[PDB]
């Protein structure tokens, strides 16, 4: 309304210039933004799929220490996990030893680790103390003790 | 023979310290042979001159080697005459007469009785080429630049190198003296050309010659034959190319090495 | 902006403000950036609640480690094979603090960050894999080893058997470690790409200011003196849109180049608590062949992992059923 | 912080805001010490100037050539300088000046742009495009005329071909105009290129002759010649100051150079943009032009939403010496009330200002840089500086025959956030 | 061929701008791609192994 | 750029260079992308010594 046409368009385009290369970096500022949003929305459904829809053997993938089950739950732009983790306390330390040997020949612990309370040696789980008495058929034998 | 690696000088009067900065100046090409035009120069009899003119291809690399003043000056302009000034050059016996007045014809020295060198060791009777005329552009007389080193037992060449280029009428000179022993001619190594003379004169410069004092011959032997020779020579004439030049300085501020851009696909 | 885009000058400051929030933009985009390198060395590292030492006596059943543990000796409580890291990644410098161009120092310095290895590297040796998983529990290395051959299909009496044969095997391959990055040139190539991109953006976006971008000069005090004031900015404004438009390139490209260090800082990240906290059922994910257990260590711009991995050979063939 | 940050509640953390800079001391201005008048104010006082066929170049020598001076003799005409402004013409200084003595048709003395190619151009004198230089001009019709015809202004009409620019010849040749060697004199099909005015002092300004003095110069490397009598001043091998060195305007910190000049090396340059180094014009001193000292300026806060007390943060300075010896406006930032602050603590991002360095450990809540942190608690509310502790200390008890197992778990339920999604946009 | 030459950059230059910073713009969008493919490039290499 | 850009035109190819550096990094970084194409195929398929 002010400047006369002929000449108003060395002020037009110097104006569009400016406003679509500040557009032009929004367009640009989202496909990054995007871009690392597919990053988190592949982790969710990769976390979805083995923490939610079974139990996941990764170490510090599916919580803070053993993974049991999780929990999806519904959120604004996103998507919020109940990791369930098993958490192992109350410790205690005992005496070991790789093997034993009772007749000249070494006895391996098919599953767990070989421990002593001070007097009588036990066999026991790894995460859970449940001393067992040490029978043949808790053990295997490889060779000669010596 | 072949101009190997001389022929580069500071593009700019800027100082810069271990920088890789490129140029678009005009050069003179590496690895390109340039003419000798090794002339006897007897004065013995009738008429013994040698110095034929050069078209001055967009400026010249003049390199030279002498005893002390072997060299004399330089003749620029395409008539030649009064007609255009001609950038006549007189290296002095302690001065330079850079003058562009217009001559009729540069003057020679008297071309003496056949007895030219018995004991005639006196230095005086020169060519006096400044022809008077009512028109002239004013010289700049200033400070000589032929200064030479005393060798001893041999060893010892004092190669005088110099480039003379047009740019946009400015016309300049670079130069530089290399005191070092040559085996063959135009030595290998790297020698950078510091700049000189400016000159805001602009005319035609189409044609080269080079003024060179011999009354008293010194070691000057000849050919009549063309070609990729070898052997002793007076001077070298090579002729300048736009090209795009890469320099690299040093911490003290030398140009340590060049580089050609068009040359070599590996030195591009 | 007010450095780099306009040389400190009143007048070219009052057009930069012309141009709106193009500078408030950028200057958020790169902190953003900086507060994400400071993160990034979070979950690489900072894995763990507290701080481990090993004990004095280190007899580690025959393996030894004296490659990759903290030496006091030296002033820098680095390992051998962090010392030899760090030699090799060669870090002008204050040309660039003149054009308003600055760099700024990490949150965790890199003797801090051979703490957290180092505390890694005492949990996984002296406590195995628990120490990820809750409170540290002790356990003799030789029997640490046996359950970690239990987890790839050999059980635990072949350890026993050739125990000082695999502590030998052990000790000589960690010993080609040391002279296996020497001899490489290229060895450390990932790691000296970063630092060889970031100086070249920063030496590329200095070198952009001689561009007179349609100008008369590049040097933005020349115009002031020599070209009148009610015309110059026509130059002025000319000339800043080149050079606001270069800087925004190198924030963009940065972003990208952050994106992609984002990437692999998660994969460290992910590394770190499978190969490294415990033992990974995957195959080519902790090194070639069977993983057994891994060795972070600190360096320049990255990390170092020493994947232990279990090989197969000397084979012979029989007929089954 | 909550100005840059465009609110009222600043959240706990750090934030940049802007920038540190000292201000220059005093304005030094270096010019060679000669100064002698130019003798190009003798050509305003001359009444001919030239026939245009021939040209000269009147060079003006190392000279000062006080341009007001110029200005103080007549009022000009054209003055249309297409180059340098020609207002500010005092402190810049030129390498060389070459203006010539000139003379128009008043119809074409609107025509000295280089655009109005033809007789003025083709034939007469081109100027390139590329061309930096004034125009100026006065009145020249009752001083020089005829009434019968100024023959006086005869020029080059025609010649070979295009006259290129900076090229000064005469064009003594005869135009053929048809089949006629024109080595001979003849009228017919062959014609002499030549024209003349014949001006006259009784018409109007569209037909009078103006004397037109076409200034041409370039800014090289060349020593400064012609920038007039303007006051040399002293020199300072340790303040900023504003130097105006030969006409480059610039500031910094100006010192000694121990940078080895060739010795007609002139002006010196980093791998950089600046001017690095610069020689003195006079006592042929070697300066090494640096920018004044200055960082970024970071202010630590706990949020208003707790306390009110700050603490800045000075971005790699070594701020024992710069910012606590300031002077009174030394800055243009000012809140100088900060000079010393509470206390320094030197940190390799720069120092801390207005926290103290504690000696114990904790967890940290603001980072700053190089394993500094900075919180807001008691020593009775202060922000505290200290160390980031890396965590609690431990360790395990390796033995030969010592294990450790758990009699007892927990069941611990964390919680982990992911985005998904964000909200879609679309542009028009 | 048309237009005179000291005046022609003031069209030239508004049309290399445009021209340039359309280049510009397909190269930054290449790098956006490249890095979309080079997350299912490293998928795939982990899906392989 | 040299032909994208100009039509093969000494006057346009010197307005080009007066720009700097907006052509060496382009072309610096779609040879980075050109390098990344020929390493993706590398740890996908080129695992088997
Ligand atoms: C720059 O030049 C100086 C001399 O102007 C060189 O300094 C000399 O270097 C030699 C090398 O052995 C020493 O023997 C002299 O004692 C030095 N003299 C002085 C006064 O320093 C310097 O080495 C040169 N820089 C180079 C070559 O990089
Ligand atoms: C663990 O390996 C290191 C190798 O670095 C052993 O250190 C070597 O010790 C021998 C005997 O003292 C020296 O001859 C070598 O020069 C040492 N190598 C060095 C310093 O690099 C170390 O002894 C080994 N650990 C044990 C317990 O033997
Ligand atoms: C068994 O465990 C107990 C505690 O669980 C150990 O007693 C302390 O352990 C901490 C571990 O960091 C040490 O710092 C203390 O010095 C120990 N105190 C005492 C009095 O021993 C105990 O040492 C462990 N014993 C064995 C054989 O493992
Ligand atoms: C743990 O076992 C080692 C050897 O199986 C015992 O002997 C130590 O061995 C190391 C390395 O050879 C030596 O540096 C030590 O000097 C040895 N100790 C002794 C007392 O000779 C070691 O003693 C055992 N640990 C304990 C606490 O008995
Ligand atoms: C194992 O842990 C559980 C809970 O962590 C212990 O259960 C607690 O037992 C005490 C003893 O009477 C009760 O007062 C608490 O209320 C119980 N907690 C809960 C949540 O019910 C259990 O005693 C622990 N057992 C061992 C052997 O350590
Ligand atoms: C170890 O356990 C056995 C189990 O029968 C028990 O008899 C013995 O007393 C325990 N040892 C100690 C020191 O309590
Ligand atoms: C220089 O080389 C060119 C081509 O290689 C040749 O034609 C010319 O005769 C040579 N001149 C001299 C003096 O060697
Ligand atoms: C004069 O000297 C030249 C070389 O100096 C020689 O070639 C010539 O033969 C001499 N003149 C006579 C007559 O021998
Ligand atoms: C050359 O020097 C002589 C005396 O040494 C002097 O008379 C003469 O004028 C000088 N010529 C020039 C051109 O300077
Ligand atoms: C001239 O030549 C003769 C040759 O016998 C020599 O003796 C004499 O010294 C010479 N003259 C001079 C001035 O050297
Ligand atoms: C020399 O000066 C006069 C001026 O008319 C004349 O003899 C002649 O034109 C001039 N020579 C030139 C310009 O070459
Ligand atoms: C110089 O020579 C060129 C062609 O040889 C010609 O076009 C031009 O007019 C000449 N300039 C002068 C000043 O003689
Ligand atoms: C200019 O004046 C300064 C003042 O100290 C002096 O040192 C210098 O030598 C003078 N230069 C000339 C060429 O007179
Ligand atoms: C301070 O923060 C708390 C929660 O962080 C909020 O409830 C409270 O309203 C805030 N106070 C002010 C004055 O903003
Ligand atoms: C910092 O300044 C102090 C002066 O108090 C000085 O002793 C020290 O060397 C300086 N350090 C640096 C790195 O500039
Ligand atoms: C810190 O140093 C001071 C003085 O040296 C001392 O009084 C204090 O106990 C130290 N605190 C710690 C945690 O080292």
């Amino acid at each position: 309304s002010r400047l006369d046409p002929p000449e108003a368009e060395v002020q037009i385009d110097r104006l569009i210039t400016g406003r679509l290369q500040s557009l032009q970096t929004y367009v640009t500022q989202q496909l990054i933004r995007a871009a690392e949003i597919r990053a988190s929305a592949n982790l969710a459904a990769t976390k979805m799929s083995e923490c939610v829809l079974g139990q996941s053997k990764r170490v510090d993938f599916c919580g803070k220490g053993y993974h049991l089950m999780s929990f999806p739950q519904s959120a604004p732009h996103g998507v919020v996990f109940l990791h369930v983790t098993y958490v192992p306390a109350q410790e205690k330390n005992f005496t070991t030893a790789p093997a034993i040997c009772h007749d000249g020949k070494a006895h391996f612990p098919r599953e767990g680790v070989f421990v002593s309370n001070g007097t009588h040696w036990f066999v026991t789980q790894r995460n859970f103390y449940e001393p067992q008495i040490i029978t043949t058929d808790n053990t295997f034998v490889s060779g000669n003790c010596d | 023979t072949n101009s190997f690696t001389r022929g580069v000088y500071y593009p700019d009067k800027v100082f810069r310290s271990s920088v890789l900065h490129s140029t678009q100046d005009l050069f003179l090409p590496f690895f390109s042979n340039v003419t000798w035009f090794h002339a006897i120069s007897g004065t013995n009899g009738t008429k013994r001159f040698d110095n034929p003119v050069l078209p001055f291809n967009d400026g010249v690399y003049f390199a030279s080697t002498e005893k002390s003043n072997i060299i004399r000056g330089w003749i620029f302009g395409t008539t030649l005459d009064s007609k255009t000034q001609s950038l006549l050059i007189v290296n002095n016996a302690t001065n330079v007469v850079i003058k562009v007045c217009e001559f009729q014809f540069c003057n020679d020295p008297f071309l003496d009785v056949y007895y030219h060198k018995n004991n005639k060791s006196w230095m005086e009777s020169e060519f006096r080429v400044y022809s008077s005329a009512n028109n002239c552009t004013f010289e700049y007389v200033s400070q000589p630049f032929l200064m030479d080193l005393e060798g001893k037992q041999g060893n010892f060449k004092n190669l005088r190198e110099f480039v003379f280029k047009n740019i946009d009428g400015y016309f300049k000179i670079y130069s530089k003296h290399t005191p070092i022993n040559l085996g063959r001619d135009l030595p290998q190594g790297f020698s950078a050309l510091e700049p000189l003379v400016d000159l805001p004169i602009g005319i035609n410069i189409t044609r080269f010659q080079t003024l060179l004092a011999l009354h008293r011959s010194y070691l000057t032997p000849g050919d009549s034959s063309s070609g990729w020779t070898a052997g002793a020579a007076a001077y070298y004439v090579g002729y300048l190319q736009p090209r795009t030049f890469l320099l690299k300085y040093n911490e003290n501020g030398t140009i340590t090495d060049a580089v050609d851009c068009a040359l070599d696909p590996l030195s591009e | 902006c007010t450095m780099y885009i306009c040389g400190d000058s009143t007048e070219c400051s009052n057009l930069l403000l012309q141009y709106g929030s193009f500078c408030t933009q950028l200057k958020r985009a790169l902190t953003g950036i900086a507060v994400e390198q400071d993160k990034n060395t979070q979950e690489v590292f900072a894995q763990v609640k507290q701080i481990y030492k090993t004990p004095p006596i280190k007899y580690f059943g025959g393996f030894n480690f004296s490659q990759i543990l903290p030496d006091p000796s030296k002033p820098s409580k680095r390992s051998p094979i962090e010392d030899l890291l760090f030699n090799k990644v060669t870090l002008l410098i204050c040309a660039q603090k003149f054009n308003g161009l600055t760099v700024l120092p990490p949150l965790l310095t890199d003797e801090m960050i051979a703490q957290y290895t180092s505390a890694l590297l005492a949990g996984t040796i002296t406590s195995g894999w628990t120490f990820g998983a809750g409170p540290a529990l002790q356990i003799p290395f030789p029997m640490q080893m046996a359950y970690r051959f239990n987890g790839i299909g050999v059980t635990q009496n072949v350890l026993y058997e050739n125990q000082k044969l695999i502590a030998n095997q052990f000790n000589s391959a960690i010993g080609k470690i040391q002279d296996s990055l020497s001899s490489t040139p290229s060895a450390l190539g990932k790691l000296q790409d970063v630092v060889n991109h970031n100086a070249q953006a920063l030496n590329t976006l200095v070198k952009q200011l001689s561009s007179k971008f349609g100008a008369i000069s590049s040097v933005l005090n020349d115009i002031l003196s020599r070209l009148d004031p009610p015309e110059a900015e026509v130059q002025i404004d000319r000339l800043i849109t080149g050079r606001l438009q270069s800087l925004q390139t190198y924030v963009t490209q940065q972003l990208i180049r952050a994106a992609e260090i984002r990437a692999s800082a998660n994969l460290a990240a992910t590394k770190m608590s499978e190969c490294v906290l415990g033992q990974s059922k995957r195959v080519d994910f902790c090194g070639k062949g069977y993983h057994l257990m891994s060795f972070p260590q600190s360096a320049p711009h990255g990390v170092v992992f020493l994947h232990v991995t279990y090989v197969p050979a000397q084979e012979k063939n029989f007929t089954t059923a | 912080t909550k100005c840059t940050l465009k609110s009222f509640t600043v959240e706990k953390g750090i934030y940049q805001t802007s920038n540190f800079r000292v201000q220059p001391t005093e304005s030094i201005v270096r010019f060679p010490n000669i100064t002698n008048l130019c003798p190009f104010d003798e050509v305003f006082n001359a009444t001919r100037f030239a026939s245009v066929y021939a040209w000269n170049r009147k060079r003006i020598s190392n000279c000062v050539a006080d341009y007001s001076v110029l200005y103080n003799f007549a009022p000009f005409f054209a003055f249309k300088c297409y180059g340098v402004s020609p207002t500010k013409l005092n402190d810049l200084c030129f390498t060389n000046v070459y203006a010539d003595s000139f003379v128009i048709r008043g119809n074409e003395v609107s025509q000295i742009a280089p655009g109005q190619t033809g007789n003025i151009a083709d034939y007469n004198y081109k100027l390139p495009d590329d061309f930096t230089g004034c125009v100026i001009a006065w009145n020249s019709n009752k001083l020089d005329s005829k009434v019968g015809g100024n023959y006086n202004y005869r020029y080059r009409l025609f010649r070979k071909s295009n006259l290129k620019p900076f090229e000064r010849d005469i064009s003594t040749e005869i135009y053929q105009a048809g089949n006629k060697p024109c080595n001979g004199v003849a009228g017919v099909n062959c014609y002499f290129p030549l024209q003349s005015y014949g001006f006259r002092p009784t018409y109007g300004v569209g037909h009078q002759p103006y004397r037109v003095v076409v200034l041409s110069f370039e800014l090289l490397h060349a020593p400064a010649t012609v920038c007039g009598p303007k006051k040399s001043t002293n020199l300072v091998k340790n303040k900023c100051v504003n130097f105006n060195f030969n006409g480059l305007t610039g500031t910094g910190v100006l010192t000694e150079s121990n940078k080895k000049f060739l010795p007609f090396q002139q002006f010196g340059r980093d791998i950089a943009d600046t001017t690095d180094a610069v020689r003195d014009p006079q006592t042929l001193e070697i300066l090494d032009i640096t920018p004044c000292s200055f960082g970024g300026v970071s202010v630590i806060t706990p949020g208003t939403n707790t306390s009110n007390q700050v603490a800045v943060l000075y971005q790699g300075v070594n701020c024992t010496e710069v910012p606590v010896a300031i002077h009174a406006d030394q800055l243009t930032p000012t809140w100088r009330v900060y000079s010393t602050g509470s206390n320094v603590f030197q940190t390799r991002a720069g120092c801390l200002i207005g926290a103290e360095y504690v000696n114990s450990s904790y967890e940290c809540d603001i980072p700053i840089g190089a394993g500094i942190c900075a919180s807001y608690q008691t020593q009775s509310q202060s922000i505290i500086a200290y160390t980031m502790s890396l965590g609690a200390e431990n360790s395990v008890a390796y033995s030969n025959n010592s294990i450790a197992i758990p009699t007892n778990f927990t069941i611990s339920v964390t919680t982990e956030i992911l985005p998904v999604s964000m909200t879609k946009t679309s542009v028009d």
